[PDB]
């Protein structure tokens, strides 16, 4: 529901959070576009990145004890 | 054949062309130093220079800041009274010996302000994602 | 004969597109009885109408090419208008005025407005004023039609001081991204390098004044820079108005449509012209415009560049009349030259060109070896530096001295084959190594070398130490690559991926390394101690490493 | 979860705040969004 109407970007934020997706603009056309964050990958065709294939540096090398 | 040259480690060519568009009133620019001609149009070498096509999903930060020479009519459109109709900017990314300039940015000209660097003004160009503050 | 004079009005001035008073007499109120006053200048004209109002004292007249076009009634009336020249070209604006017996003020002004468009309205300091009419050759050489805007820029006539050397820099922009492990990326940013020139100027006695006035006037604007470093001279004798010349332009910077300058001596009688085309072998050029006045045999020819002084100028002096200073310039046009790897070996096993350049033995070369990576430098205690890629790289700078104009072209073609930090190429650093203890036997397919610690201390697992050049004593270049080794006794065995002609151990000059190299600095400093015909030494720096990134382009672009 | 990606800038999720009014206050059931006026 959209009673007591608010800023449009906030409502789109709410809807995107519900669906868990990303609104974005296509790099080529420039048209507004929508993306969903899902399991749409086969873990086989993915490109492998190491220093010998395009990786320059890992700017985040620490671990912040993310166990809790 | 663009991607093969683009992803090469020891092969490449510099070009970043800019199309300033206003209901088909066109200016075809080139950040390189040469008379680049592609896509059926000549992209003149002008002092335009990108600051990075950032895509963060955050408004303001992604504002593409172009250093555009003031003498251009593109800036001239904004002297005193800017256009009543939005102006769109398209950037293309071909190499040389190549002929498919994969478009990389389709932002619009939101605001312009001259300043300390009189030879080039600052042009701010966001995209549709960040213009959603409407009531 | 004397220079003309002018004045600033306000009412009349604003009346006709801001025109001045024109007169030759020293002061305004000094006319003479029925006297005539003459003046002439060159004005640029198409075939247009050239409507012009003109007001003068006592029936003064306008004229073109000795053809009177109008005369002014004593009142400031719109006396006359259109007078169509009907031909495109430059003509002599040779208006004349007079005053009746009285010595009242003598005044002229005119209102050239072609088809309603203001041109040459007033302020004609180009005039030369005399009490009698003068011919064209008293007026001065007719200027070129300069349809190209290039010729409009001022010419920098002051010459350089050769006894200190001439410095020129050809600058690319080539960004290189190097990962933590040394894997490198390459991106030439400038298609055609931007060009800059420098020279030490030492002038005096009206040459210092010329340099000072010209440089103060220019400041930062485009200017016509004569390439003194590429000086040359005519081969034939050309009469007045000729449109083509033979000369020596084999290798020096002359191109179709280039701006060429002529020096007729004394440094004040000069010319700038455009060559529509030229022959590179049957040395010859066609001039867009018949040369200004005349060009006898031996006239100095300079190729010119549309440059700009993009820096401030230092005020340095020796005496109240003598001075010296270092002025730099930047070419506004691209330096276009065709690359080529002329005659250098193309190694079959690598697809890269050997750098066979006969580099000299200047005082000393520079020596380095690094891995680029470090640890958290603890405030105190131990440190553990980590090798990222386990591969060695380094930089060696070694001078080169060019000799000759064709040698200069060859080096330009090379330096355009590579571009700043763009391309790879094998570098023979000319270091005697691997003294062949035993003879070269192709049957075993392995070199035997004096024990120097290769296999033990260095090992064959270093790309920057695997590529070697066996410069056979006859000058033949035998590039080869190291693949494995056996170590025994006081000798070391080196297996190679390719065969080598059977030769005795005493059949070689050196076994210098030829590792994968990449030019270090972006802008190349070339010291032109003389014109292209001679000393043009350079101080390149080569960074030797291994190219590692493997390109499996990202799919589904 | 786009909130989770929004907090990608964090320094590592507990919260304590009041709300800026949204379309919750009910006077007409909506089995589907027909939007609404605002008065």
């Amino acid at each position: 529901r959209w009673n007591r109407q608010d800023t449009l970007e906030s409502f789109m934020q709410l809807i995107l959070d519900h669906i868990g997706g990303a609104m974005y603009v296509s790099k080529v056309t420039g048209k507004l576009s929508l993306r969903l964050i899902r399991k749409d990958y086969d873990f086989d065709t993915l490109p492998i990145f190491d220093t010998d294939s395009g990786l320059l540096s890992i700017q985040e090398a620490t671990n912040a004890s993310p166990a809790n | 054949s663009y991607n093969i040259i683009e992803t090469s480690n020891d092969n490449g060519r510099p070009v970043f062309m800019y199309e300033f568009r206003l209901l088909d009133k066109y200016w075809r620019y080139t950040s390189a130093d040469a008379k680049v001609s592609a896509l059926g149009s000549i992209w003149e070498p002008m002092g335009v220079s990108d600051d990075g096509i950032k895509q963060t999903g955050e408004a303001k930060t992604d504002a593409l800041n172009l250093t555009l020479p003031n003498s251009n009519p593109v800036v001239g459109l904004f002297i005193g009274t800017p256009p009543g109709s939005p102006v769109t900017l398209t950037i293309r990314r071909m190499h040389l010996d190549d002929n498919d300039p994969v478009v990389c940015y389709v932002g619009t000209v939101d605001s312009i302000n001259q300043g300390e660097n009189p030879t080039v003004a600052t042009v701010t160009c966001s995209t549709l994602s960040a213009t959603m503050d409407r009531n | 004969l004397r220079p003309a004079r002018e004045q600033f009005n306000q009412a009349i001035y604003d009346a006709l597109n801001g025109a001045y008073q024109l007169y030759v007499q020293d002061a305004f109120g000094q006319a003479a009885a029925n006297q005539t006053y003459y003046m002439a200048k060159w004005m640029k004209l198409k075939a247009g109408t050239y409507t012009a109002v003109m007001y003068v004292d006592d029936s003064g007249t306008l004229s073109i090419d000795h053809a009177v076009v109008a005369t002014a009634a004593i009142g400031t009336n719109p006396n006359s208008g259109e007078f169509t020249v009907a031909a495109d070209g430059v003509y002599r604006f040779d208006c004349i005025y007079s005053n009746v017996p009285a010595d009242t003020p003598a005044y002229m002004a005119y209102q050239l407005i072609r088809d309603g468009q203001t041109v040459e309205v007033s302020r004609a300091n180009d005039f030369i004023a005399d009490i009698v009419p003068i011919p064209d050759k008293a007026l001065g050489p007719k200027p070129p039609y300069s349809d190209d805007v290039r010729l409009t820029y001022p010419v920098f006539l002051p010459l350089p001081n050769w006894k200190d050397g001439v410095t020129e820099r050809i600058e690319w922009q080539t960004d290189v991204m190097i990962s933590e492990s040394g894997a490198e990326q390459r991106r030439p940013i400038r298609l055609h390098p931007r060009r800059s020139f420098e020279a030490t100027f030492l002038r005096w006695e009206e040459n210092r004044t010329l340099l000072d006035t010209t440089i103060a006037g220019v400041g930062q604007s485009p200017l016509l820079l004569p390439l003194w470093h590429d000086m040359t001279a005519t081969e034939n004798n050309a009469p007045a108005g000729s449109v083509d010349i033979f000369g020596q332009f084999r290798v020096k910077d002359f191109n179709v449509g280039d701006v060429v300058m002529f020096n007729r001596g004394t440094t004040w009688d000069y010319e700038t012209n455009i060559i529509a085309g030229l022959d590179i072998d049957a040395g010859h050029m066609t001039l867009t415009f018949g040369l200004q006045s005349d060009t006898p045999k031996g006239t100095r020819l300079y190729p010119v560049r549309v440059a700009q002084i993009r820096e401030a100028m230092n005020g340095q002096q020796m005496t109240d009349s003598v001075s010296q200073t270092q002025v730099r310039f930047f070419c506004t046009e691209n330096y276009d030259l065709t690359p080529s790897w002329s005659d250098f070996p193309i190694y079959t096993r690598t697809g890269l060109h050997i750098f066979v350049l006969p580099e000299d033995w200047g005082s000393s070369n520079e020596i380095t070896s690094d891995r680029l990576t470090y640890n958290f430098d603890n405030q105190s205690g131990p440190v553990v530096v980590v090798d990222p890629g386990g591969q060695n790289y380094g930089t060696v700078k070694k001078s080169y001295t060019i000799k000759g104009r064709t040698a200069d072209r060859q080096f330009r073609q090379i330096l355009f084959a590579l571009r700043g930090r763009t391309k790879t190429f094998h570098l023979p650093l000319d270091t005697n190594d691997f003294i062949l203890s035993r003879d070269i036997n192709p049957a075993d397919g392995a070199l035997v070398v004096r024990r120097c610690g290769y296999t033990q201390y260095i090992g064959g697992t270093q790309e920057t130490k695997r590529d070697i050049m066996v410069e056979l004593y006859d000058g033949t270049r035998i590039p080869t690559t190291i693949i494995s080794s056996r170590i025994v006794g006081d000798e070391e065995w080196l297996f190679l991926s390719q065969s080598i002609p059977a030769t005795s151990r005493n059949d070689v000059r050196r076994i210098g390394y030829i590792p994968v190299a990449r030019l270090d600095v972006d802008g190349i400093e070339i010291k032109r101690l003389t014109d292209s015909a001679g000393v043009s030494q350079v101080s390149l720096t080569f960074k030797f490493f291994d190219d590692r990134r493997i390109a499996t382009p990202l799919p589904l672009s | 979860m786009w909130w989770a990606l929004a907090m990608l800038v964090a320094s590592v999720e507990v919260w304590t705040a009041d709300w800026q009014v949204l379309g919750f206050g009910n006077f007409r059931t909506k089995a589907v969004k027909a939007k609404q006026a605002k008065k």
